[PDB]
């Protein structure tokens, strides 16, 4: 029974923490007033407006009337083990032992579908980490933040496979692209994106000293075959060289931004992929545009010799470095997701 | 003279956001039908939603006539489902005996105008198909 | 354009000065 005890109150501070999160005040005053509006018969009058308004409203009261449920569902089960306490009898208890599961569930669903509100966030990704200037240590950073990454793909229970690599003439990495695949792995990694800075005694330097260098991640679904906007031909330059003949090179013009394969054998199924990666990255570039227009760059800084890892924005800290860097990173996107950046 | 069946479950006293003007279109008042409502839901249980007729007169008084509820909520309960299928032929969600569907058919009689209640039933079951549950 | 953002001076190496090894000598310190 201690489990079950422990289940009741749990679930309600949870439901509490997503009622906060939510901020669901001023959706329940916008209900307010859309009911209202649906109210008055001039509104069906022009449909368009109408249908608007009817959209609105459902999402708002179901929002509201979700978290409704959860109050008045968590009382009612409240109330079912109060009862089987007084009433010294098996199946009541039982049944109050069970009921709350379903409600849990359903609260969990609803945080998770809170989280993900992008369009794509269901869709797989193109991870990409590109070293830093420095040098030598540089690489050697890149290198080991996608060793993190592929850890952490593979914790999650993720497909990874390098779509692309180029690697440090000492040691670690110059560019990598690495192509996730799994369910709603989009939207976990899009967080991600920015610069990282990592900051530590440099082993490749001949002295002690304390280097500070960085490397950014960029993320990008995969969004082939669904969207209508294509790359012109003209833009479109391919281009081939050799692995590490194979290998391809596309580049786009008017934005001036590249992408590259080398995975696939021959040069068709290479290019096709870079056109895909290509397209993927236009797409993910438009809506970062409309984000703005409906409207520095370093997210995390993972400082190994004081020993503290420390996401910028979100502020939060962890000194388990190792732990961060074998792929428990979980914690910091979470966190970022919650922040809604 | 203005007879339409439009609303939802008869607890909510005064569905003013689901049903709004189409209750209130005509010259009878939004207070009335909702207190009418009510009046009828303290004869049954509350929760489900329930038709009835709206004979609209000109005096502003009007008679109605309730008919038996929904067709589908029934049949969602015996079958003890909140969502349906989506996709039913392709994977299948649930399923239900005809037993029971018959009785479901048995206590709805009233309102069906029919004298046989294995027509009654069949029609349950295809419905039931329909909505995606291989009997 | 994110290859230029990391071009930036904003993020290039930079390396923390010696106190005691190389670089050690200061000709005067912080404070009197």
């Amino acid at each position: 029974i201690n489990p079950v005890n422990n289940r009741i109150q749990d679930l309600t501070e949870r439901s509490d923490v997503l009622r906060g999160y939510l901020d669901y005040d001023a959706k329940k005053e916008r209900l307010e007033e859309v009911n209202a509006e649906l109210e008055q018969p001039d509104v069906w009058n022009e449909p368009e407006r109408a249908q608007a308004l009817g959209k609105e409203r459902s999402s708002l009261e179901a929002v509201v009337d979700t978290l409704d449920q959860m109050k008045q569902g968590l009382e009612d089960v409240s109330g079912l083990l109060e009862l089987a306490v007084e009433a010294d009898d098996e199946e009541t208890f039982n049944e109050a032992v069970a009921e709350l599961d379903a409600l849990e569930e359903k609260l969990a669903q609803l945080e998770f579908r809170r989280m993900f509100s992008g369009e794509y966030d269901s869709a797989d990704c193109y991870l990409d980490i590109q070293a830093g200037s420095g040098g030598t240590e540089a690489q050697d950073w890149a290198s080991m933040l996608e060793r993190m990454y592929l850890r952490w793909a593979e914790s999650r229970g993720f497909k990874t496979e390098i779509i692309e690599e180029s690697e440090g003439e000492v040691a670690g990495i110059k560019s990598v692209t690495i192509k996730i695949s799994g369910d709603y792995a989009y939207g976990w990694l899009r967080t991600e994106t920015g610069v990282h800075r990592l900051v530590r005694k440099s082993p490749f330097d001949s002295g002690g000293r304390r280097h500070t260098s960085f490397s950014s991640a960029f993320v990008y679904p995969e969004v082939d075959d669904d969207i209508d906007i294509e790359i012109n031909p003209a833009d479109l330059r391919i281009d081939v060289y050799r692995t590490s003949e194979s290998a391809v090179r596309i580049t786009h013009i008017p934005t001036g931004i590249v992408t590259q394969c080398q995975n696939d054998r021959s040069q068709h199924k290479n290019k096709d992929q870079a056109m895909k990666q290509m397209k993927a990255k236009l797409y993910e570039l438009e809506m970062q545009k409309k984000n703005a227009e409906k409207q520095g760059s370093q997210i995390r800084s993972y400082v190994l010799d004081d020993s503290r890892i420390k996401d910028l924005r979100t502020g939060v800290e962890t000194r388990n470095t190792q732990a961060v860097l074998d792929g428990s990173l979980d914690q910091f996107i979470e966190a970022s997701l919650k922040a809604g950046l | 003279q203005a007879y339409v069946k439009l609303q939802v479950a008869a607890g909510m006293a005064n569905p003013s956001p689901p049903v709004g003007p189409a209750l209130g279109q005509q010259g009878v008042n939004i207070m009335e039908f909702c207190k009418a409502f009510n009046a009828k839901t303290d004869s049954i249980e509350k929760g489900l939603p329930i038709p009835v007729v709206i004979t609209v007169y000109a005096d502003r008084s009007f008679t109605f006539v309730t008919k038996t509820p929904p067709a589908a909520v029934l049949l969602k309960k015996a079958a003890g489902i909140k969502s349906g299928s989506g996709k039913p032929n392709k994977d299948k969600v649930g399923k239900i005996s005809r037993a029971q569907l018959q009785e479901i058919a048995q206590t709805k009689a009233a309102d069906m105008t029919g004298a046989d209640i294995e027509a009654m039933t069949r029609s349950i079951e295809g419905t039931a198909r329909s909505m995606g549950l291989v009997v | 354009a994110i290859e230029t953002l990391l071009h930036d001076p904003l993020f290039r190496q930079r390396v923390e000065k010696n106190k005691k090894g190389k670089g050690s000598y200061m000709r005067k310190g912080k404070h009197g």
